[PDB]
């Protein structure tokens, strides 16, 4: 299956060229950039693995792109993703968080079901990759 | 007698009918306090009255004058309770009609209730008989009395962060047909939406519970279809559980039920109204729940020019109130919407202050106070060619729901929830790529690019390509450029 | 592709836009069912749009269409659960007005939930923008939904039971000025009237609890005033206590209090919308306390003939969900009322059944269920020199309710209060007589003759005898005689 | 003091010929007719004593004076009120009831304090006639 | 082992000659049919998934059989069902479900304990098919 989180995961997968037209405009809103790295695909898996700090006075997208083609090089098989971060008043926050990297393979999920009260269910989504293998071994 | 002895004799307090304009409820002279709460209505005077006149029977009537003097009034701070109209200019382009400008001292008001608030602004003027029509256009409330309001019980920022969804507008669609369906169809189609791609769902307004489908049943069954749903795609997926019902026990019954089955949303519908309303927005904060309001009934105060509450307004008293998404419009959709007024809507919801911006219909700069910002929703009559549309004009912080718009794809739901989200991916892509994608060459061709390789746009676009919906406006601007 | 070979290819489901009349929401062959739910809507189309499809499309989707077609209608029974508008009527003098009946199958509907009601028959169909103003004017609610419904927590026979009150309409007023007065002080203005005569006194509807007072203080001070003036009198008395609130928390807290004090009555303002109003109607019935209800902003929506929801349709709505007085007009006050309209209003809240009067509004025969009768309370800009035209126009189960008339009183309240008394019972008791009472040389003789004993009543009549309010209405019949 | 509890207590005590008046009324809208009699004016008094059963096949609004006069002339010192009754559906109750008869001294009432919770009262209304003296010796 | 959800599973496989017949069956009394795949066998798995949609509008059951020889060919392993659906007032429901199609071989289940209150055990169905691969490649 195709994990679909991140803004742009039902286009495919976006070349270098796209994605530094993403960070240019991000960039060119004032933005701080940052990439980061996972192997649990989990919905709720909150908190990626930073990549360095964020670029918060970083200025040419070219710095961003080889950043991420460094990330690329140097972490396990997995997914990266893109984020710029909107430090002003009334936002705070992540404004943009895409995939620039996934697994040629990637198995997805199954429902785990538990029989609750009456006719409830308590619902648990497993990743067949991480109950299989361990972080950094899991692709 | 010592009833006859001790009558009060003074201009102002001897028994007796005089007009409002020489009780204290005219002055143009007044200077605006911070603290006041401001309100602007058009005012259709009768035949005959005076404009300055009408304006100080609505600041009297709606603070604390009656038809006739009374002494009572000697027994507290009279003159600072009193509400004064302190500006009154005509419409533009009308000889009859005017905007006037009215100042309340904060001490007025209840802290923290919508009822109280309105219970003096709109509770008895728009029947007196003087004025022939009246409509509430804007008001200034202060930064004092907001934040004695939670606001939304989430807000845009937070609610993104549920999600984990950042980048692009949200996206859903309304079950449908509106009634009928059973519990288990219902689930049916909320699998099939979320899995085909749109983040929620949700139920129709008038969906609560039914003969032919009762509450827990569709929640139940809905439940699984999320759930389906996230584990097929890897996505945060919910559906809005209506929760509207003929009683506040009833309410918080089914509102506790949603929480205890994990559901991350629930809706409710302004005909409830505001005392049920602000009861679940503090609930929702409370229980760690999105809160989407459907505005059900606004347009029937909100729809003609001349007289009412402008939905701008409502959009204030409920992001006080605290829901974390309204349906605000569309433009381009079934549903009455002028793009000035529309954006002017959108900006009141989401921004953390106001400027004057007269064409937008915004008439008083106001301080948000820090309050959370509200997520409009654009639903009704839209579908996926429009997409640049959409974009251009209601920005990237707005729930689009595609109800028909997705059901009545010809190759089923999945498909048509595709088609939506293929749409939406392509249009913000190719904005931040720098498109003018708002020109009608640029943004259709766009979609048509996408369409080259997805199969479910291409027969979308196709499909309503002619549909629009032009006609005019009954809720429209005074002021131009 | 399986898709394509299993999509659906008939006239009525293959995927596209078709017009609602031919969606199965036109039947100018209907046969209305005894428990179907019956609208009439007046309905203004834009230039272009035809009536018929007008008509259909606010059948439509009220009920079970959206915009384009859903092949998920044939998951249901959907020829049973989909609207028919079944007749369209030019109004009479109109261009391009038209009145449009609509009815609804039973199932449609969430028993005893006004919410679920008004969540269909107004949630959406004002905004469409195909239709240019909307408004409600009538509706057929069917005695087998009526049956779910409480109606009126006591009701008027029960209320003068209570009361120990029979022969002549009940006597009221607000206390003024409408905001600023001290807990203490407004148990000394209650204790005042009471005393002068009055059955009740109010708290302004925008008397909640605010910096000047608190509402504890109130409903304390109040108790005393009104034990001190039943003692004085030897009458029941009371105070309609407002706990109109923020919150349904706050509400009930409220509503308990006056109730372990022993308040006969309290009040609601209709801005705390339909959910807290069922649920409080609830409450009433199970703690023995009359449920006075305010109409606060009801004419945001009522006022205008072309677009809203005619009061008529209101009176239905809240004698349903069980207030058991509720405000509806004087004609002859300061607030907009025609008196073929108002006595309308009087009799959908006062009569056992109704028959089809077309120039009183009524446009539907429709059998009340034997629920309790609802106490109209006619309020605002009335003074006792106009009793004979309120006993005329209003009968004799109404509260008539004199504020400014009666603090504004020079003597004093509890001379104000005296007047009015005297002025009612003369009136009434010339009326059984056999007096031409309504007869403007009879009318007021009777109350000069009465006042030549009594010398508050004379001050009164001399005081306010030249004051009227009259204006050209806007809620007016389309019907003569 | 004057006891205002009936609908035409604010004006003077009614003639024969007043009640006359009212009594043909109400027998004109075909009301049933009775007559009562206390020495209790408590405001929460509701059973006031029958005189006799209700007038109902009465015609002639002569006959319900006679009762009237024959009842002033048999009970003690005290208060009698006229009543009409409507048996009609949607009403099934009285709809006129007022004084045809008081005492020429009523000395009225007196409001009994009792120190609830907090700053509540819990009061009492007190009969200074009916503290005083059993029914049949009160005025 | 044998899965028997559906209606008759305690019978042998049904032949395509026995499938047409109960297809005849619900299409001479107006029912629609349609067809489902699933290779998740959990009995709360509620949404298999659909075969195109309904055949709402067909009369002959060679089409629906047609559709039935369609999925066969283009479903992974798994199991198939066909289901007769009744949209009239009273039912608006399916009315008859039957498995079409079965893997050759079924693991089945294994019933997970957890330790509840005092003596309650919680209860959780797990599939072997379900938790070893995900969605297509379980058989
Ligand atoms: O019932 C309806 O028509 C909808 O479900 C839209 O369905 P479609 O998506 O099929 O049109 C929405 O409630 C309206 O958009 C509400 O209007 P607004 O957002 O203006 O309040
Ligand atoms: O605030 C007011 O003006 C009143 O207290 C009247 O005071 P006065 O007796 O001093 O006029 C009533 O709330 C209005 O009559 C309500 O109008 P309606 O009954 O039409 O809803
Ligand atoms: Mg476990
Ligand atoms: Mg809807
Ligand atoms: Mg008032």
């Amino acid at each position: 299956m195709r994990l679909t989180q991140g803004c742009f995961s039902f286009l495919p997968d976006l070349t270098d060229q796209q994605i530094e037209k993403q960070v240019a405009c991000a960039m060119s809103r004032g933005l701080a950039m940052n990439v980061e790295w996972t192997d649990d695909p989990h919905p709720r898996n909150n908190y990626w693995e930073l990549w360095g700090l964020p670029l918060f006075d970083i200025k040419d997208p070219a710095t961003v792109m080889f950043e991420l083609n460094e990330a690329r090089k140097s972490c396990a098989a997995g997914y990266i993703r893109m984020n710029a971060f909107d430090a002003s008043y009334g936002t705070e926050s992540c404004v943009m968080s895409f995939i620039t990297n996934r697994p040629a393979n990637e198995p997805g999920f199954y429902l785990d079901r538990t029989e609750g009260v009456g006719r409830q269910i308590v619902y648990s989504i497993k990743s067949y990759s991480v109950q299989a293998n361990p972080e950094g071994s899991r692709y | 007698s010592v009833s006859e002895r001790t009558r009060i004799k003074s201009d102002r307090y001897e028994s007796g009918v005089i007009p409002y304009a020489k009780m204290g409820y005219w002055d143009a002279a007044y200077s605006v306090k911070d603290t006041d709460i401001l309100a602007l209505f058009r005012i259709t005077p009768q035949p005959g009255v005076d404009p300055v006149e009408a304006a100080a029977a609505v600041a009297g009537e709606s603070s604390t004058a009656t038809w006739t003097v009374v002494w009572t009034d000697l027994l507290t701070a009279c003159e600072r309770y009193r509400a004064k109209a302190y500006r009154v200019d005509p419409v533009p382009n009308s000889t009859d009609v005017y905007f006037a400008f009215i100042a309340y001292e904060c001490d007025l008001f209840e802290e923290a209730s919508l009822s109280n608030l309105t219970a003096s602004i709109i509770g008895n003027v728009f029947g007196f008989k003087a004025i022939s029509a009246l409509r509430l256009e804007d008001m200034r409330i202060p930064h004092s009395y907001l934040k004695t309001f939670q606001g939304p019980a989430t807000g845009i920022i937070v609610e993104r962060e549920r999600l984990n969804k950042y980048g692009t507008p949200l996206l859903g669609a309304t079950v449908k047909p509106k009634l009928g369906l059973s519990g288990k169809n219902y689930g049916r189609v909320v699998y099939e939406g979320l899995k085909g791609g749109l983040d929620f769902l949700k139920d129709d307004e008038n969906i609560n519970s039914q003969p032919f489908m009762r509450w827990r049943e569709r929640f139940l069954n809905c439940l699984e279809g999320i759930n389906r749903a996230a584990a097929a795609t890897g996505e945060v997926k919910g559906s809005y559980l209506n929760i509207t019902a003929a009683t506040m026990e009833e309410v918080y019954k089914r509102a506790e039920y949603a929480k205890a089955i994990g559901s991350v949303v629930v809706m409710i519908d302004l005909v409830m109204g505001y005392t049920a309303i602000q009861s679940i927005a503090y609930w929702a904060r409370e229980n760690d729940m999105l809160l989407h309001l459907h505005r059900a009934g606004n347009s029937t105060y909100a729809r003609q020019k001349n007289h009412g509450i402008n939905f701008r307004v409502i959009c204030k008293w409920m992001r006080m109130s605290g829901v974390d998404h309204i349906h605000a419009g569309t433009v381009v959709g079934k549903l009455e919407g002028d793009p000035l007024m529309i954006k002017g809507f959108y900006d009141i919801l989401r921004l953390t202050e106001l400027e004057v911006n007269l064409p937008f219909g915004i008439f008083f700069e106001m301080d948000w106070a820090s309050l959370r910002r509200c997520m409009p929703v654009a639903s009704g009559g839209i579908h996926c060619g429009q997409m640049h549309q959409l974009i251009h004009y209601l920005g990237d912080d707005v729930v689009l729901q595609f109800g028909g718009g997705t059901i009545g794809h010809p190759d089923g739901i999945q498909a048509g929830a595709t088609a939506n989200r293929v749409a939406l991916e392509a249009m913000v892509l190719a904005r931040n790529e720098g498109a003018d994608y708002f020109n009608n060459q640029v943004g259709p061709q766009i979609l048509r690019d996408a369409a080259k390789t997805c199969g479910p746009l291409q027969t979308a676009l196709d499909l309503w390509k002619d549909i629009s919906f032009n006609y005019t406006s009954t809720d429209t601007a005074d002021f131009a450029e």
